[PDB]
């Protein structure tokens, strides 16, 4: 790939995201969604293998269908409203179609099937760009229309995606599929609280982005994509094993690490409104997520798996990778819990 | 040549629009009366 | 109303000549007259095989340039505006972006046919 | 830069002519003084109805008749 | 809701200016120049109160004025006007530029007989001022009372009472 | 799927076993239809007959679960003369779990389903008594 | 509302059920996608022209422009798919199942 | 009957949509979408916007011919199921046509149907307007005002199309 | 009395199509040092009649391997599209006055290709599919440049109405301020009508008879008169665009005879182009309208957008 | 994250399109410009909750201007009763609804 073309495409992806984020029009929201999708398609086709074609085709079909539902909801709102402003929807049919469109864009169950396959079929950097950047514009639009979403539909989607992601994360040995199922569970966690307090959703978004970015940078730096490939890091760099240990401990919501702060504030916010069964169920499925995190950290950090003979040849060479912002992001992903009242800046 | 003819055509267009503007009030009065008469005819037959 | 009458008149003029071209003359139809014509010899395979196309990129950019000229057709009405400088700038910028896309395809050998 | 111009006119004159025409079309409305006349011609075309304003008493600029002297006239459109 | 209001058919009856569109188009500039006052009064009222049921007597007055202008035209220059509107009416698009000779003939006959000068270019599109005696309608849109707005935030910003007040955090 | 629950819950408990049995069988049938439709969509059957047989087996199993659950709960509330009690629903849940074990032809699934569905049915009666909200509307 | 709205949304629902149930041909699903965008175009311009929203007349041109852009993207992805395997069948995209 | 002209055009619209949404063969799907685009242009032309109908007709005809070239290159087989050659295609075509005619009979009898919205029974000539448009066409003036009002729309559309050319050229690269 | 008007439009155009086949055969005789048909009648005036009667008493010959529905549908579509092509043409009054006639010609030009494509596809032949894909490539080559040439020319007219094109050049011919646009328009309509040197569809050398290599008589005649009606009306379209004549509203026959003479001379030049040049390749044509016509047309469109602003010569839209 | 940049910077990108009562080319009014004006001015600065509680009349009247449900409902009632009266034989249409009445202008 030409780096000039790659830079232009990345700036166009960012431009589509801010065009969604700053516009006061539904058609401009839709234009930003289309330009984001059509500019992120070739990033997923960087290596030109058949798996990238499969991932790009499935992602294209899912985002296309979601955009059609988005446009239908917009047009029905235009019919029943005569205006275009990004606010609550003036029709329950439009609200339901918009909610399913944004759920299909977010990879929420039962529209969750494409996410592990698309994440697996593309390189690690493109997967990071997907799972972090692409999951902001649907969250922004969901933040805009919270007076109009049906509570039963969004809570059904949230608990369904939490349960399905936590269950599906137990049967994976590839790291990208694990990360996709974890992403599904985290979007369930964020959108279960959106109708109660959206500041909690923004805080959860920021912490999840930081945590999954730290882990994807760790996997890129070690150049491992399977768990048996991750298990060689103790013979390569033990400090990276310590880093993945503490980040996997934080990702399961284990205190006193910063990943427990979002779930704690979700439970705190949802019990002001007398909902007690739901946060308990979300806590138990978070325990399932912590289980497959524990399996991973048993594989990579707390045991010494057998290594090979060419690891000596890898010992003789020091790493020259561009681990951009890895220590800062690891520190933010681990020890941000005594600074919890910082969350008020998102109000 | 096209510049000369286009400017002349714009002058003629402005003259036609001025004629239409001068004709507007009479047509508006007749349109208002016809619409009100047709609405009254429809209302008077609606009772029957 | 007159356009549908004209279209129907043209259609029943067209379908009258075909219907009198199928029933009038004497027919001698055999299982050799209707064989596919392959310059006198039997064909070697079907005619529904994948006929591969080399100008796919030019067809895709034909779609994009057809939409570019679809955006460009309101220009005679848009010249009747009051904000004339902004209209002139946006028309020039759209056409310049079209030319930039064409030049980028030209410099990258996109218009050259495969194989 | 003269040798390059001679070479490109010797090889592909169509691209040279197109670049010259496009450059002319870009840079000519900046320097030409007749564009303001086109602006005023477009402004002075009466598509709508010129609705009149209520005479409160203090408005001597607006006329009371179409043949009154005050108001925007179109003599320049006749002369040009 | 409410029963909609409508004037009776005796209030809508009027003598009609029964001429073709070519008669109106031929004498459009003279009609615009001569009868500006009732036409502009009717236009001002019709644009002001946005109601055709309250704008009926002015339509009656504009019909009488247009009919009076045409009856004055018929008395003096019936034959040049007849030839002029015939030459207008032959054209498919009713072009003004195809009958400049009848324009000059009609203009000369009207100017010498009655003394009417045609408007120049751009004059009939001028915006004028109308002095009338009707009161200004206070509520043309029939808007109801607007809701009370929210109270405005006021006062100096004191520091937060006992800090964050979030679980155990003392600041 | 809302009016079916409101059709079930409006009858006073331990009064008419037949209407409660029909209502709970309707709940079971709806659950079986949605489960079977998802099953044939996500897992393709071998042929047409296999698909309709699987769909019918699923909805009959869930309809049996609902029918004997409602019958057992209403009979228990009628015999005990204590209608607003989670014990009746505990016996109903265990009878349903035994029915699921008979449908699957295994005793371990039957015992586990008895225990867990009895606990969930008792908790459902407690929530109906005390007005516990799962999809609680926002308050603050 | 009007019954022309009934037929337009009913056509949209037909093409939606067409897109969501595949027939082992990706290009037919692409055609169904263009049918859905055509239905959106027709519905939008019907309401826009009926309610005399004159400034919104520029919208459906932009919507159809982005429709064709995403159609071109779909065709390019289909060229890549048909260059990998023998045909364009949607059952060949099952590598990401393990 | 002639007052129901847009109704008849919309019934041909839905007939073409269910003809090509059965997915028989992309050649016949192309024919069906050509029919649907032409009659949709007709519908929006009786609603007044002739320019919009002509543009959608022209754009869809160009796209349909290019995709016809594509399926003659890529999506074709030995014996294409054009129609009636497959059981499920004929079944779903008949099912869609029967459902459409069923609801047409229903709305032409009760003069009101309730599928999720509520649709009236008369023609759509009632919802027209009794006024005149003067000396301009509203749709042409709106898309003319695209240049003088919508500079941001022009910028985002042109940028999206230019990077779309870049995207499709860097997709079909092979390595 | 509209049906009489429609009949008196649609009958003389096909009569003139037959006599254009006569005149084309005579000119294509006389340029190549020989004669045309002069044996059947007095100077061969009865040759189109004999050809027409012959083609309608020959065998229809629907192939067995061909899909019969599209095979019959395609020539009907071709003839109907060529016949409805002529409707808004002002001579000096069109049959149907239309606000947007130019876009109607463009849309029907897009639609008329599909008859060629479906006649190639339905007849189960390799040569027919080759001709169909060559037609596809030809259309994606010419259509963009055709539409943008016509757009950049109509900017001096003010509207898409064809009757306004008579008034807009009543002082001077429109071939003077758009002579390069006139030449590229002429080349683009040479490519549109599948005539030499841009035949590339009914090639009798690269193929045997192109997309109609299986079409026997009768149905084949539909394509023949469709193509000849297309070339006549396309020359008429060029004559209206660039060579407008003097129009008197009292005597329309002056405009009719001036217009008819100009369009006949244009068709004579069309057959003159036919008998002078070798046929292009079907990829050399694609490198012609894209690498040579499109950049100059974009530049000319910039020029013809800026120029009415430049000279305050914006034409009226009414 | 509605990072509103347009009011912070002072530019407008899609504000001129978002409502039916904005500035139009030579002031072409919409069908329900007045109803949109009334509903907009009713519910400015009071929030969405007070908008749906304290401007229900204006909003529902504007929505009836948009889709016209009740207008065609009343017309359907009148049409159906007139057809039943015609078929039964208790009504005869007047001559001015039959095709000629020497029309007004
Ligand atoms: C636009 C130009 C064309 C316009 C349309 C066509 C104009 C001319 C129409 C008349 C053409 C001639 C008659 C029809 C065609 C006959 C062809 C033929 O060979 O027929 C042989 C056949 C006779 O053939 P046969 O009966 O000996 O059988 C031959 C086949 N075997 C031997 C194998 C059994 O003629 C007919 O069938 C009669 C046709 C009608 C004759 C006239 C009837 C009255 C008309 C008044
Ligand atoms: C209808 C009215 C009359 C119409 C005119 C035409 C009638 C006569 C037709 C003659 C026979 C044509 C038969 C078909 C020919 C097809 C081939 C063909 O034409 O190819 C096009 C050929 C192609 O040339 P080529 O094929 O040699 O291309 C060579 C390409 N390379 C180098 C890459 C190998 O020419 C063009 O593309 C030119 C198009 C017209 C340009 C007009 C320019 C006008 C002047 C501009 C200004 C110049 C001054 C300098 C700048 C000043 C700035 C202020
Ligand atoms: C600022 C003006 C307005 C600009 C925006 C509007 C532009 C309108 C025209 C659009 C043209 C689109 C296509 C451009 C393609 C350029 C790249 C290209 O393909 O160059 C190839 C050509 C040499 O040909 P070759 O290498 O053989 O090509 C392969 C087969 N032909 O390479 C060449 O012939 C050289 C191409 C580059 C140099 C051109 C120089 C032209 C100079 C004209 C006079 C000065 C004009 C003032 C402006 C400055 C322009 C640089
Ligand atoms: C072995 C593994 C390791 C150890 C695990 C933990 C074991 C100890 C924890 C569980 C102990 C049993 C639950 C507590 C018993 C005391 C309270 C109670 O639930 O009583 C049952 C209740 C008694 O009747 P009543 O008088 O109505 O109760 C008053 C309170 N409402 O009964 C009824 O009203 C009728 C029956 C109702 C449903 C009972 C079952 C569900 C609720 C309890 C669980
Ligand atoms: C009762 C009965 O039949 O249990 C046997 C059953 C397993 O039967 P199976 O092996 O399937 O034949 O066993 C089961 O279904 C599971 C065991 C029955 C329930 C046992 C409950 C008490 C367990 C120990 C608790 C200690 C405290
Ligand atoms: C371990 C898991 C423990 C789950 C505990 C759930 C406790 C019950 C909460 C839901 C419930 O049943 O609420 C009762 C409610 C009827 O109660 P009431 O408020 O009187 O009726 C008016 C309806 N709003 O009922 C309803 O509103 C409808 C019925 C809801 C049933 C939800 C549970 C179904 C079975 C499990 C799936
Ligand atoms: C309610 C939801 C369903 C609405 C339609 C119901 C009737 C049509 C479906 C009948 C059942 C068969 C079926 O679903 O086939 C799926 C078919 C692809 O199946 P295939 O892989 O070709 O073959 C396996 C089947 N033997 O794929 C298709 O048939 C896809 C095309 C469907 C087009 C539907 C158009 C009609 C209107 C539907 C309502 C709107
Ligand atoms: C199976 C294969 C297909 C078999 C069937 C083939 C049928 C014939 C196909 C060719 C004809 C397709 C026509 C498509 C629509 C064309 C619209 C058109 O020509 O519009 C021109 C004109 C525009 O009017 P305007 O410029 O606004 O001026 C009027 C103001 N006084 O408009 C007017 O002047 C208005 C005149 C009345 C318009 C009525 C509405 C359109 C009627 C469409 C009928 C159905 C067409 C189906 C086409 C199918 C194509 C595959």
């Amino acid at each position: 790939m030409n780096p000039i073309i790659l830079i232009i495409i990345l700036m166009t992806v960012m431009l589509g995201t801010i065009i969604v984020m700053i516009s006061t029009h539904w058609l401009l929201i839709w234009i930003g969604f289309e330009m984001n999708m059509l500019a992120i398609i070739p990033i997923m086709m960087k290596k030109h293998n058949p798996r990238a074609t499969e991932a790009s085709t499935k992602y294209f079909l899912t985002q296309s269908t979601a955009s059609m539902l988005l446009m239908m909801a917009i047009i029905i709102n235009l019919m029943f409203s005569g205006q275009w402003t990004v606010m609550k929807l003036f029709n329950p049919m439009a609200s339901m179609l918009m909610t399913m469109a944004l759920a299909m864009k977010l990879g929420m169950a039962p529209f969750h099937f494409w996410v592990p396959e698309v994440t697996q079929g593309i390189p690690l950097s493109s997967g990071l760009i997907l799972l972090t950047w692409q999951k902001l514009a649907p969250m922004s639009v969901l933040y805009q229309i919270l007076p109009s979403i049906n509570l039963d539909l969004i809570l059904t989607l949230s608990i369904l995606s939490i349960t399905i992601g936590g269950w599906g994360g137990l049967n994976q040995t590839q790291l990208r599929k694990i990360m996709a199922y974890s992403s599904i569970a985290h979007m369930g966690w964020m959108t279960a609280v959106l109708l109660y307090n959206p500041t909690m959703t923004l805080l959860n978004l920021i912490i999840y982005i930081i945590m999954t970015s730290t882990m994807f940078t760790l996997f890129m730096a070690n150049s491992t994509t399977t768990t048996l490939s991750l298990s060689h890091t103790w013979n390569k760099a033990p400090i990276m094993t310590i880093l993945v240990l503490i980040t996997l401990l934080s990702m399961g919501g284990l205190p006193p690490l910063s990943g427990f702060m979002p779930k704690w504030m979700i439970i705190q916010e949802m019990t002001k409104n007398d909902s007690i069964i739901l946060p308990t169920l979300m806590a138990i499925t978070a325990l399932l997520n912590l289980y497959f995190y524990m399996r991973l950290t048993y594989s990579t950090a707390l045991t010494m798996f057998p290594s090979t003979n060419n690891m000596k040849m890898k010992w003789q060479f020091p790493t020259t990778k561009r681990m951009t912002l890895l220590p800062t992001m690891t520190v933010l992903s681990t020890m941000l819990l005594p600074l919890t009242p910082i969350l008020s800046i998102l109000e | 040549s096209m510049m000369r003819w286009n400017r002349e055509r714009r002058r003629l267009q402005i003259e036609d629009f001025e004629a239409r503007i001068a004709l507007m009030p009479l047509l508006q009065a007749e349109k208002d009366r016809r619409v009100l008469q047709m609405l009254r005819e429809n209302l008077e037959e609606e009772a029957t | 109303m007159n356009l549908m009458i004209t279209l129907l008149t043209n259609f029943t003029l067209a379908t009258l000549l075909v219907t009198i071209a199928f029933w009038l003359p004497q027919l001698n139809v055999y299982s050799e007259k209707t064989s596919p014509y392959e310059c006198g010899f039997d064909p070697m395979g079907s005619a529904r095989l994948p006929f591969s196309m080399k100008f796919f990129l030019v067809a895709i950019t034909f779609l994009l340039f057809d939409l570019e000229i679809a955006l460009l057709l309101p220009l005679p009405w848009a010249s009747q505006t009051t904000n004339l400088n902004t209209m002139l700038t946006m028309a020039l910028l759209l056409i310049f972006l079209l030319a930039v896309s064409l030049a980028y395809e030209w410099t990258q050998k996109g218009l050259e046919w495969t194989e | 830069v003269a040798a390059f111009l001679k070479n490109v006119w010797a090889k592909e004159p169509v691209l040279v002519a197109s670049f010259a025409i496009a450059g002319l079309a870009v840079i000519l409305p900046t320097l030409s003084p007749y564009t303001k006349y086109s602006l005023m011609i477009n402004r002075a075309t009466p598509y709508n109805y010129p609705v009149p304003l209520r005479d409160d008493g203090n408005m001597p600029d607006v006329p009371s008749h179409p043949q009154d002297p005050q108001g925007p006239s179109l003599e320049w459109l006749k002369r040009l | 809701p409410g029963i909609v209001e409508l004037p009776s058919l005796e209030d809508l009856k009027v003598q009609e200016v029964k001429v073709s569109s070519s008669v109106l188009k031929a004498a459009a500039h003279h009609y615009g120049a001569q009868c500006d006052k009732p036409n502009k009064e009717f236009m001002l009222c019709r644009w002001e109160e946005k109601d055709p049921r309250r704008c009926l007597e002015e339509g009656k007055l504009v019909n009488q004025c247009a009919l009076e202008f045409f009856r004055q035209i018929k008395r003096h220059c019936a034959e040049p006007f007849t030839e002029y509107w015939t030459c207008i009416d032959y054209s498919g698009l009713q072009l003004f530029r195809r009958c400049r000779k009848e324009q000059a003939q009609f203009d000369k006959c009207v100017l010498d007989k009655l003394g009417w000068v045609r408007p120049d270019l751009g004059e009939l599109s001028k915006v004028t001022k109308v002095k009338t005696d009707r009161p200004l309608p206070e509520n043309p849109y029939h808007s109801r009372a607007r809701p009370e707005p929210n109270p405005e935030v006021e006062g100096d910003l004191k520091p937060a009472r006992h800090g964050s007040r979030l679980f155990f955090w003392t600041m | 799927a809302k009016t079916l629950l409101h059709q079930y819950w409006d009858i006073p408990e331990g009064t008419e076993c037949h209407r409660k049995t029909y209502a709970a069988t309707s709940i079971g049938g709806a659950s079986g239809l949605v489960v079977s439709a998802y099953s044939v969509a996500l897992k393709t059957p071998t042929s047409f007959l296999e698909g309709v047989a699987r769909t019918g087996r699923y909805t009959f199993t869930a309809a049996a679960i609902g029918a004997i659950f409602g019958l057992t709960s209403c009979i228990s509330a009628q015999v005990r003369e204590k209608p607003d009690d989670p014990l009746n629903y505990l016996i109903g849940g265990c009878a349903g779990g035994l029915t699921l074990g008979a449908r699957t032809r295994s005793y371990g699934i039957g015992a586990a389903a008895c225990a867990y569905m009895g606990l969930t049915a008792a908790l459902v009666k407690m929530g109906q008594l005390e007005g516990w909200k799962v999809f609680a509307e926002p308050k603050v | 509302m009007s019954l022309v709205y009934m037929n337009i949304m009913m056509a949209f629902t037909v093409s939606l059920t067409g897109l969501l149930m595949y027939r082992s041909h990706l290009m037919s699903s692409l055609l169904c996608l263009e049918g859905m965008m055509l239905s959106l175009f027709i519905l939008a311009t019907l309401m826009i022209l009926n309610s005399h929203f004159t400034l919104a007349s520029m919208m459906p041109i932009i919507l159809l422009v982005f429709a064709a852009c995403e159609a071109a993207l779909g065709l390019s992805l289909l060229v890549m798919v048909s260059n990998t395997y023998g045909t364009d069948y949607v059952q060949n995209l099952n590598l990401l199942q393990c | 009957m002639m007052t129901y002209i847009v109704f008849i055009l919309s019934i041909i619209f839905v007939m073409g949509f269910v003809g090509f949404s059965s997915k028989p063969s992309p050649i016949y799907g192309g024919l069906g979408l050509i029919v649907s685009g032409g009659v949709g242009c007709g519908i929006v032309l009786n609603f007044g916007g002739s320019f919009l109908g002509l543009m959608v007709f022209l754009i869809y005809l160009g796209g349909m011919m290019v995709v016809f070239g594509y399926t003659t290159a890529m999506a074709t087989e030995q014996y294409p199921e054009v129609w009636v050659s497959n059981k499920v295609v004929l079944g779903t075509f008949i099912t869609g046509l029967l459902m459409e005619f069923l609801m047409v009979y229903y709305v032409l009898k009760d003069k009101e149907v309730e599928i999720v919205f509520k649709f009236n029974g008369m023609g759509d000539w009632v919802i027209y307007d009794t006024g005149d448009s003067g000396f301009f066409s509203e749709e042409a003036m709106g898309i003319a005002a695209l240049y003088s009002y919508g500079t941001w729309l022009v910028i985002v559309t042109g940028w999206s199309l230019l990077i779309g050319v870049v995207v499709i050229m860097e997709i079909t690269r092979g390595n | 009395m509209f049906m009489i008007n429609v009949l008196t439009l649609i009958i003389p155009i096909l009569l003139a199509v037959a006599f254009l086949t006569l005149v084309e055969r005579k000119v294509l005789g006389y340029m190549q040092f020989r004669k045309g048909p002069n044996v059947v009648g007095p100077y061969g005036l009865l040759q189109p009649i004999a050809d027409a009667i012959k083609l309608f008493i020959k065998e229809p010959l629907r192939p067995a391997t061909s899909s019969i529905s599209m095979f019959i549908l395609a020539p009907i579509l071709a003839l109907t599209l060529a016949l409805t092509m002529w409707i808004p043409l002002p001579m000096p009054y069109p049959l149907i006055n239309m606000n947007l006639g130019v876009l109607f010609m463009l849309a029907m030009s897009s639609l008329a290709v599909y008859s060629i494509l479906w006649s190639g596809w339905a007849s189960n032949s390799k040569y027919a599919l080759i001709g169909a894909l060559r037609a596809v490539a030809q259309t994606i080559s010419y259509e963009v440049t055709l539409a943008i040439i016509l757009l950049s020319v109509l900017l001096m007219n003010g509207s898409f109405t064809l009757s306004t094109l008579i008034i807009t050049q009543e002082q001077v011919w429109l071939i003077f301020p758009a002579w390069p646009l006139a030449m590229m328009w002429f080349i683009s309509t040479l490519a549109e009508t599948n005539r030499a040197p841009f035949d590339l569809t009914e090639g009798e050398s690269e193929l045997v008879s192109g997309f109609n290599v299986e079409y026997a008589a009768g149905p084949f005649a539909l394509f023949f008169m469709a193509e000849y009606a297309n070339i006549i009306m396309m020359n008429i379209f060029t004559t209206t665009l660039f060579l407008g004549a003097f129009h008197n509203p009292y005597m329309p026959e002056l405009y009719t005879i001036n217009f008819t003479i100009k369009s006949l001379l244009l068709s004579i030049t069309f057959l003159w182009i036919r008998a002078s040049y070798p046929r292009f390749r079907y990829d050399q044509l694609m490198h012609l309208l894209w690498k040579n016509f499109l950049p100059l047309t974009l530049a000319l469109c910039m020029w013809h957008v800026s120029l009415p602003i430049l000279l305050s010569s914006i034409p009226p839209q009414t | 994250p509605f990072f509103d940049v347009q009011k912070k910077l002072g530019v407008d990108l899609d504000h001129w399109m978002t409502i039916q009562s904005a500035e139009q080319p030579h002031r072409i009014p919409a069908r329900c410009h007045a109803f949109e004006k009334e509903w907009i001015e009713c519910a400015h600065g009071i929030g969405s909750i007070r908008a749906e509680k304290e401007c229900k009349i204006e909003f529902e009247d504007f929505r009836e201007c948009l889709l016209r449900q009740k207008t065609m409902k009343r017309l359907n009632a009148i049409k159906r009763q007139r057809d039943k009266l015609i078929k039964e034989g208790k009504y005869t249409p007047p001559p001015h609804h039959s095709g000629q009445e020497d029309l007004r202008p």
